[PDB]
């Protein structure tokens, strides 16, 4: 989510992703902790018996039969964490998230309540206003010609600088706003 | 709900608690900044299992792209804090 | 009837002699007063009619249409106030003049006692609408839209005129009372078949009938908000009123001349409804829903039974109010976003909750939730159709389901989900918009308490 | 594997800014500045205003307006068993046919 | 060996079962790299427009405009009367009408004959 | 005068006062949920009085108070039928609603829109009362559609979640399919009986034909989620747990069975429709119990249990025992609502975790929920002398001794066994093992709201069957004499299901693992019905809606026929007429030609 993606997944990443998926589905099959521990140790032993192999061709022939075997026995109803994309509370609090800019449209009788909050908000706004003019040029000179090659962003390198394109990441609504 | 507002100290304590129950790593050697591959001599599969234990401990899942580059307890704590919006 | 006509005419000098900053206030106040005056036409008899003079008469079919026509004008003024802010005083006065002339032509058309007079005013309603569409429309398609809206209409109505004068050379009169009292059967003949087609096609094309409906989406998506309101709420019902009036001289030919249209309607209501399932424009979706409802009205009129006529009248009134409200909601989104695409502005319930409530009530009314008068008309038409043939229920039933789907679809895409992140110019709803929605929706729920007012002369 | 130094530094800067922003979301002790201006007991008032008044209105409406019209309130006829007597007339319904009783 | 998964239109092939991801060539890597490059360029453009303090309006998306235009207004100028389009139009627009006409006409003829012979039992049928 | 009618109308009327006050100052405060809860408790207490009057004598009433309109010979008026069914169902619904509102006061404490949520619950209760007390078909349709709209609004409570909106639209779709049959029945009765009033319909229909009864059966199958239209009920578990306990468990989903019960005089005169109802109920109960047997979400298990119980109710209707079906409705209300409250208590105590894989030893950790769920599971399986006994045991006996399908009877018995099996599954995987939840233990039962709300329905699910059965008049001939093995059949199959489920669940501890079989995959994916039927039809509809109706016909061929052809022909004729070089040579040659033609053609 936070990390920028690459152009492709290497062989090691694919193997590790299979290992995690297989362990999770084995846990979903083996409900009890001791049974899961036993079969997960067995799966670890099965997984690293080809850990030391050198050639790419058969190492890719493995992890293909492994995917087929996983898809045959994949527990059609695996356990999902409730906040995960398949969980029972995935986007439950999405309706309570309100953008910050809505506060700019409040009535003055509403802003009269919470004066300290809005003073701090004005401070944040002026900080953003200066930092943006710096950030545009920083990104302009830090980018290779022909455009970006990866959607990864640089940090700030000067003293009073801020990381380019920081406002909408720092001012996230919240995980549970209401 | 009635969930207590966990803090950075609680997250660090729980991460270290889970790591000290991993018998592959010596409880004397590890620290908050102790690296996984170089400081403790662990593998990539061990790192995957550590991430899974963290996920089981804290009740939420870390995506694989983010999980694959969490190589210290301190960065695990930082990731959990950023995800769960911990102030102090 | 002149107690309503003369003040409507006096609206024009009042508009033109008004101050530059007081046109909207005066127009709205006096239009509301004219609506209050026209409310007195609702006192109808179970006997013939309210025959005021030789030129004008009122019926319990004409009275609700007249009340709706007079009530729509203040709402149109309120809806037009916003997007006409940067317009010169003379052009704003011209816009209000077009609206007033349209109201005058409609008022007279509903109450005219002569078929020729009715034809003249029925065509006179075209010029203000065409000017409104092609002058104050926004996109470049408006010109083409206007052309369609014109020629389709004329292509249907030029034969009617011929038929009309022919009838007056045979019966000797085109007065509706004499025509009703001296009715004679139409024998099955080729000449009679073509007379039937000439008398029917002009009203079919303005409903619009499926297959002759291509002008309506263009005109409704290209018109300004007041034009869309008047087109969907009143101008569609002119064809229904005309067919209700003229079918008295077409029997017993209608017994078998109605088959091609009935099919075209019964299948057509399916197609248009399904079209609403895959639409990327809000106004286009609302226009196609209007086509489906008017197909049901066409079936009701062709069935020619008391329950059919009652249901058709009730459905005409209900659809007018509901479609006007839906167009106003879509326009209140458009004036903020300037796109008219459904999936651009999303999750608006979080940013505008009361407008989301208005959206819900409008969608529920379009969905025909009992005991709304929408469902009253729909159910009466469905029962009459079931008596006509028990198989019709299948198609009718299907339509019901489909309607609900697309209605809720429109409610879910725009109001629910997550808000669009980059859209940061969605301001709080103004009192004008909320009052517009309230003045649309309160009369519907009030009318459900006294449905006999909108059930027509066969109640 | 792991973070690149630039990714690490950007993450620390972003998280410091985010922690500051989250800390700025707290309210001061006086923050909700509320402007004041005006112009068995609870169960008793609840029973008076939510039960007694509606039942009075409904009983009046039923007793003096609804029943003023025929067939508005139609009652199921009470059941009559042998040996009963009628208030209106006063006759006694005869008993049954003394069926042979055993077990 | 295990029983094979057979993909369909409404149940597509898993990415982990694609042989195309196991046939890696330098040209494939270059294609992936340039796809990521164009995605990164579009993301940078959007994020520059999105984080700008000065901007106070909906960001215009050319892709969305192209989608709506292609779905609505680009249809007819690219229409060509072909045997396939002619046949499909005739079927889908004419066949249902005559099918329903036949069904309803047969039903009403049956009902009318029953009424004329008097054997229909329309007792209590007062409202129509 | 005769306080029966005044009391019956007052209950429904005072149910509406908080809706009027929803715009007052109480709605903006935090006392509104308690206001609504107190109003519902008062309404329950008031409605207890006409039930006592009916129990003493048998009081029955029709109240046609407001005349709505008159279409010639058809008079539509606001009429209420205060019969046995109404005066028995209203107290039960009010009792369950009071318990659910007290539970929601604790469950939804951190929800910002709790006032709106309470208001929504009261609106559903009002619509359901309108449905239950209606005397004509139009008022019944009003309640029918009101409960559906409230279900749509409460399923999609969290409107930022895509799945909730999808589930709400799914419920609307299936209930619209049922609405087709409802409208069919209304049209038939208006055309043939000249009435929507129930009395005239009963008078004029001594041998009811197939069409209106088939329409009624379609509506009942739609609203009670029978096998053809079943998946929306399990999909409706997207809503908050109180919504699942109130609407989609015990009160709203029994509306189709209620509709079939209301029209039972016409149903007993038709044998084909009775057989159709029997087969539909049997297949529904079997299929839903089979699906429930392998589920891992606890709310899904309870929802499939509700669906199977509804199928059993329809089986009871099919064998011409409507009063037994009403009794089962009343008992199921109690114990199913309490089961859902216990499940919601567990879910809240485990940090909104719903999977039974992640709940272990709760028998000792939270004892009150354990006892309540144990008593509810015993009541659901028809333990003798409990609330479910007095309905389920009689239903099983009646199906055993009746002239009916052998297949339907076998399916009913197998479904009873499967009911015992999934009750065993819930208990075994939620209470008996070692803990399998995250280390931070936040388990807490000590809230008086939760305890009292659960305890009232506990007392109900223990004693209500005995009280109600002994206090109602006999409405059917009893099955006094029976073979001994036939009398014990329900108990025998329940014990066999218990034993087999326990034996199969005890093997999950063995250190062996194997891949699943085809039957397990069929049971886990709900017979693959949601997959195919939610992917093949919808796609083929939507695709057509774009390819043929919109593009081919509307945008191309209808455009080609009338306007484009006219434009093309007129433009070609204009080019033909106006393209003249301006040479008098050709003009005067043409003049000569026309002069000759006029000379030699028109004379
Ligand atoms: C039911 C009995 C009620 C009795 C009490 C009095 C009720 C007065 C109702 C007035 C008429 C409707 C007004 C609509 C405009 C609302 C304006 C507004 O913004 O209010 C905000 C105001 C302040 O809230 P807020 O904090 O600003 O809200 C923030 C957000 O916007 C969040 O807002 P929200 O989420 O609160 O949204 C508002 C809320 C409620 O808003 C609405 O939905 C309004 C429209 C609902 C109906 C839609 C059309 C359906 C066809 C109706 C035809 C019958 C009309 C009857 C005559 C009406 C005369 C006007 O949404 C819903 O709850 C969904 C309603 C679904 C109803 C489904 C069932 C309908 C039929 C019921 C049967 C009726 C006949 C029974 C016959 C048999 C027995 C006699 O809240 C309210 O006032 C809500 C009122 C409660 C809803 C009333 C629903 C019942 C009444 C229906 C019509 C009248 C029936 C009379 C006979 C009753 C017996
Ligand atoms: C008349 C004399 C009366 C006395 C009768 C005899 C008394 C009783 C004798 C017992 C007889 C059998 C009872 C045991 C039930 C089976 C248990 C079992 O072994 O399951 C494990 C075993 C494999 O499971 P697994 O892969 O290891 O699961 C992985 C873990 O265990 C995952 O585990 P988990 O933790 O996730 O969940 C465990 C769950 C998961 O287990 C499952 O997968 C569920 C599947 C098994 C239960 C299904 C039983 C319902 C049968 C209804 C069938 C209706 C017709 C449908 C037709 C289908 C047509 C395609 O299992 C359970 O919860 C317990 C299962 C049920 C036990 C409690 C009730 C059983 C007694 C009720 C039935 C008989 C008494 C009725 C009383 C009335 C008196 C007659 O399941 C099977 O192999 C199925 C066995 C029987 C299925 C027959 C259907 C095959 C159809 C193939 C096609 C044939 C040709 C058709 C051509 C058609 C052309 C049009
Ligand atoms: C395009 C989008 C839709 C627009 C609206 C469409 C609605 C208009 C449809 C016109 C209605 C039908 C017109 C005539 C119906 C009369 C019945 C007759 O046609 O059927 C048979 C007639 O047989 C044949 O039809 C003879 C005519 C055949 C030639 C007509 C052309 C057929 C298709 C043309 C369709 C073109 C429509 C569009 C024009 C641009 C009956 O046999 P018969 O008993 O002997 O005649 C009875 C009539 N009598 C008593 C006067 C003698
Ligand atoms: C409340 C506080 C005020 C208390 C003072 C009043 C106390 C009772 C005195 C009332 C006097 C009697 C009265 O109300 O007048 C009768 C009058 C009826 O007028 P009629 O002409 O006799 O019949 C209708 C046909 N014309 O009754 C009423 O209007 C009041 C009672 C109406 C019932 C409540 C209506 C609620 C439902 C709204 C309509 C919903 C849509 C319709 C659904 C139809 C279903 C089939
Ligand atoms: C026998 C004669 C019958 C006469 C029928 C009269 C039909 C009335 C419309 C005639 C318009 C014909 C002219 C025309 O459309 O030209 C094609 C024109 C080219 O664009 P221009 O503006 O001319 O040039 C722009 C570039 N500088 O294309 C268009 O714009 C088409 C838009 C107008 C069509 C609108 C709909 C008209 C047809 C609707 C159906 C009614 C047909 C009436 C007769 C049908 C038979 C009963
Ligand atoms: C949206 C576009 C729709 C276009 C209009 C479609 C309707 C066309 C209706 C026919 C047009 C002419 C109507 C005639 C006016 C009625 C007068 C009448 O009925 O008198 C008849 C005359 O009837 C006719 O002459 C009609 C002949 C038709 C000539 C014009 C052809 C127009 C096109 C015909 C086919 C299309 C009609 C349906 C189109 C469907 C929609 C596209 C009797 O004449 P007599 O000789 O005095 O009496 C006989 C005893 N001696
Ligand atoms: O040091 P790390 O970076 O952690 O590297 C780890 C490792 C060296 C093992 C790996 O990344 C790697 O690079 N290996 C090189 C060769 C290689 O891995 N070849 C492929 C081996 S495939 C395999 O491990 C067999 C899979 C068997 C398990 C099948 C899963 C089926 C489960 C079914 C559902 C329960």
């Amino acid at each position: 989510a936070f990390s920028a993606p690459a152009a492709y997944l290497t062989h090691q990443q694919k193997v590790l992703r299979l290992y995690k998926r297989a362990l999770r589905h084995l846990e979903s099959w083996c409900v009890h902790r001791d049974k899961y521990r036993y079969f997960a140790c067995l799966m670890r032993a099965r997984f690293d018996e080809h850990k030391n192999e050198k050639d790419m061709v058969k190492a890719t022939q493995l992890l293909r039969q492994a995917e087929e075997e996983f898809w045959y026995g994949q527990h059609p109803q695996p356990y999902i964490f409730p906040e995960s994309p398949g969980g029972t509370s995935y986007e439950r609090y999405e309706c309570y998230k309100v953008p910050e800019w809505c506060l700019d449209d409040w009535h003055p009788s509403e802003k009269a309540m919470y004066p300290d909050y809005f003073a701090k908000r004005e401070q944040w706004k002026r900080l953003r206003r200066e930092s943006w003019e710096r950030e545009v040029k920083q990104l302009q000179e830090e980018t290779p010609p022909g455009g970006p090659r990866t959607e990864a962003l640089p940090p700030a390198r000067k003293e009073g600088d801020l990381p380019p394109l920081w406002w909408h990441i720092v001012t996230r609504p919240r995980e549970r706003p209401m | 709900s009635d969930a207590p507002p966990l803090t950075l100290e609680a997250i660090k304590d729980r991460v270290l608690y889970v790591l000290k129950l991993y018998d592959k790593i010596d409880p004397e050697k590890l620290s908050v900044n102790s690296h996984f591959m170089k400081d403790l001599g662990l593998d990539s599969l061990d790192q995957v299992e550590i991430i899974m234990a963290m996920e089981d401990e804290f009740g939420f899942e870390i995506p694989d792209i983010d999980a694959e580059k969490l190589m210290c307890p301190q960065e695990i704590v930082d990731y959990i804090a950023d995800k769960k919006d911990v102030y102090e | 009837m002149l107690k309503i006509i003369i003040p409507t005419t006096m609206l024009l000098p009042m508009t033109w002699m008004s101050k530059h900053n007081m046109i909207w206030i005066n127009a709205t106040v006096h239009s509301l007063l004219i609506s209050l005056i026209s409310l007195s036409l609702l006192n109808q008899l179970g006997e013939n009619s309210l025959n005021f003079s030789l030129t004008f008469f009122s019926d319990s079919l004409s009275a609700p249409l007249l009340v709706l026509t007079t009530w729509l004008l203040p709402l149109m003024l309120m809806a037009s106030q916003s997007h006409l802010s940067k317009e010169t005083t003379t052009r704003k006065k011209l816009y209000i003049t077009m609206l007033i002339l349209l109201q005058l032509f409609l008022i007279m058309t509903f109450t005219a006692t002569e078929l020729i007079l009715f034809y003249i005013l029925f065509e006179a309603t075209l010029v203000p609408t065409l000017i409104i569409i092609t002058r104050w429309g926004n996109q470049t398609e408006r010109l083409n839209a206007g052309l369609y809206f014109l020629f389709y209409t004329l292509a249907g109505s030029l034969p009617l005129l011929v038929a009309l004068v022919y009838i007056q050379n045979t019966t000797g009169s085109l007065n509706f009372l004499i025509i009703h009292y001296w009715s004679h059967p139409l024998s099955n003949s080729w000449s009679n078949i073509f007379m039937w087609l000439a008398c029917i096609m002009a009203f079919m094309v303005k409903m619009p009938l499926y297959g002759l409906h291509l002008w309506l989406p263009k005109a409704h998506v290209e018109a300004p908000i007041a034009g869309s309101m008047v087109l969907a709420a009143v101008l569609l019902k002119l064809g229904g009123y005309g067919m209700m009036r003229i079918t008295t001289i077409l029997n017993p030919l209608t017994n078998y001349m109605a088959y091609p249209f009935l099919m075209l309607s019964m299948w057509g209501m399916i197609m248009t409804s399904s079209i609403c399932l895959r639409q990327t424009d809000l106004k286009s979706l609302i226009a196609y829903s209007s086509v489906s409802h008017m197909a049901l009205v066409i079936v009701a009129i062709m069935i020619q039974t008391p329950w059919s006529f009652m249901g058709a009248t009730a459905l005409m009134i209900a659809h007018g109010l509901t479609s006007s409200m839906l167009f106003c909601l879509a326009n209140t989104n458009y004036e903020r976003v300037h796109s008219r695409t459904m999936i651009l502005a999303r999750g608006l319930q979080t940013l505008l909750p009361l407008m989301a409530t208005w959206w819900l009530v409008a969608s529920l009314t379009n969905l025909a939730l009992p005991p709304s008068i929408n469902l009253i008309g729909e159910l009466f038409i469905i029962t009459a159709s079931f008596s006509w043939s028990n198989i019709t229920i299948i198609l009718m039933g299907m339509n019901m389901m489909i309607t609900a789907l697309y209605s809720l679809y429109m409610l879910i895409t725009t109001q629910r989900g997550k808000y669009t992140h980059h859209i940061n110019n969605i301001k709080p709803s103004f009192t004008r918009e909320n009052a517009l929605m309230a003045l649309h929706i309160l009369p519907l729920l009030l009318l459900t308490l006294n449905p006999k007012m909108i059930l027509g002369p066969l109640y | 594997s792991g973070y690149t130094p630039d990714e690490k530094l950007r993450l620390q800067q972003l998280r410091e800014l985010r922690r500051r922003w989250l800390k700025d979301q707290e309210l001061s002790p006086r923050e909700p500045v509320l402007p004041p201006r005006r112009v068995t007991y609870r169960h008793s008032i609840f029973a008076v205003t939510h039960v007694l008044i509606p039942v009075w209105i409904i009983h009046y409406y039923l007793k003096y307006h609804v029943t003023a019209k025929p067939y508005t309130v139609v009652e199921r006829k009470p059941r009559i068993f042998p040996g009963d007597t009628i208030l209106e007339t006063g006759e006694v319904i005869p008993l049954m046919k003394e069926f042979p009783d055993q077990h | 060996s295990f029983p094979k998964y057979k993909p369909s239109r409404l149940a597509t092939l898993p990415a982990t079962l694609d042989p195309a991801e196991y046939d890696i060539s330098p040209e494939t890597r270059k294609a992936q790299a340039e796809r990521l490059a164009i995605r990164s360029r579009l993301k940078r453009e959007y994020l520059l427009q999105y984080n700008d303090p000065n901007r106070l309006g909906v960001i215009e998306d050319p892709a969305l405009i192209r989608w709506t235009y292609a779905r609505s207004a680009n249809i007819y100028p690219n229409f060509r009367p072909t045997p396939k389009t002619s046949l499909l139009g005739a079927l889908f627009g004419i066949g249902p009408l005559f099918f329903w006409y036949y069904v309803f006409k047969t039903d009403r003829d049956k009902k009318e004959k029953l009424i004329q012979e008097g054997k229909l039992d329309q007792t209590f049928n007062i409202s129509y | 005068m005769n306080p029966f009618a005044s009391l019956t109308l007052t209950t429904l009327t005072i149910l509406t006062i908080p809706i009027m006050m929803s715009n007052s100052n109480i709605y903006k405060t935090n006392l509104y949920p308690n206001y609504v809860k107190t109003t519902v408790s008062y309404a329950f207490t008031l409605s207890l009085v006409p039930l006592l009057m009916f129990m003493h004598t048998g009081q029955e009433m029709i109240i046609s108070n407001w005349h709505w309109m008159t279409l010639q010979t058809v008079e539509l008026s606001l009429s209420f039928k205060m019969d046995y069914f109404s005066v028995m169902f209203i107290p039960v619904a009010l009792f369950v609603t009071w318990s659910i509102m007290e539970f929601s006061m604790w469950y939804m404490h951190s929800d910002p829109f709790i006032n709106r949520f309470f208001k929504y619950l009261l609106l559903f209760l009002i619509t359901m009362m309108i449905l239950v007390t209606a005397n004509n078909l139009f008022q019944l349709f009003i309640g029918w559609e009101g409960v559906g709209i409230m279900s749509f609004l409460l399923i999609g409570w969290w409107h930022g979640r895509t799945d909730a909106n999808t589930a709400a639209l799914q419920a609307i779709l299936y209930n619209r399919i049922g609405d087709i049959g409802f409208v069919l029945s209304m049209a038939w009765f208006l055309t043939h009986s000249n009435a929507w009033d129930l009395q005239q319909i009963f008078m004029l229909n001594n041998e009811c034909p197939n069409m209106p009864l088939i329409g009624l059966l379609l509506a009942a199958a739609g609203k009670s989620a029978q096998f053809g239209l079943h998946p929306w009920l399990p999909s409706a578990m997207e809503g908050p747990t109180p919504v699942s306990a109130l609407l989609h468990s015990s009160t709203m989903v029994v509306a189709g069975v209620f509709l079939l019960i209301r029209f039972y005089p016409l149903m007993e005169t038709n044998k084909l429709v009775q057989t159709m109802t029997l087969c539909l109920g049997a297949i529904t109960t079997l299929f839903t119990a089979l699906c429930a047997i392998t589920q891992n979400d606890i709310k899904k298990i309870v929802a499939f249990s509700t669906s199977s119980q509804l199928g059993l109710m329809m089986v009871t209707i099919g064998i011409n025992q409507p009063h037994l079906a009403f009794l089962h409705i009343c008992m199921h209300a109690f114990f199913k609502a309490m089961l859902f409250m216990c499940s919601g208590s567990i879910i809240h105590s485990l940090n909104d975790e719903q999977d039974i894989r992640k709940m272990g030893g709760l028998y000792k950790a939270m004892p009150f929920t354990t006892t309540a769920l144990i008593i509810g599971s015993l009541a659901l399986t028809g333990m003798p002398y409990l609330t479910g006994f007095y309905s389920k045991d009689l239903i099983i006996e009646a199906v055993n001794m009746s002239y009916t399908n052998a297949w339907a009877l076998l399916m009913t018995l197998i479904a009873t066994s499967l009911t015992a099996a999934y009750s065993t599954r819930i208990i075994f995987f939620a209470f008996l093992g070692k803990p399998r939840f995250p280390p931070l233990v936040l388990i807490n039962e000590n809230n008086p709201l939760l305890i009292n709300s659960i305890k009232r329905l506990l007392i109900g699910s223990i004693f209500a069957g005995f009280i109600i059965s002994n206090n109602i008049p006999p409405m059917t001939v009893p099955n006094t004499t029976m073979p001994l093995y036939m009398k014990m059949t329900a108990l025998i199959v329940t014990i066999m299901g218990f034993m087999l489920a326990l034996e199969l669940n005890n093997t999950t501890y063995y250190l062996k693992f194997k891949y699943p079989s085809q039957t397990y995959k069929f049971s886990n994916m709900l017979g693959y019905y949601p997959s195919i039927m939610h992917r093949l039809p919808t796609y083929h509809n939507l695709s057509m809606s774009q390819k043929s109706a919109s593009s081919l016909l509307d945008l191309i061929w209808l455009e080609t026929i009338l306007p484009k052809t006219t434009s093309f022909i007129q433009m070609k004729m204009s080019i033909m007429v106006s393209n003249q070089k301006g040479l008098i040579k050709l003009y005067f040659l043409s003049f000569l030609i026309t002069i000759m033609i006029s000379m030699t053609l028109f004379n």
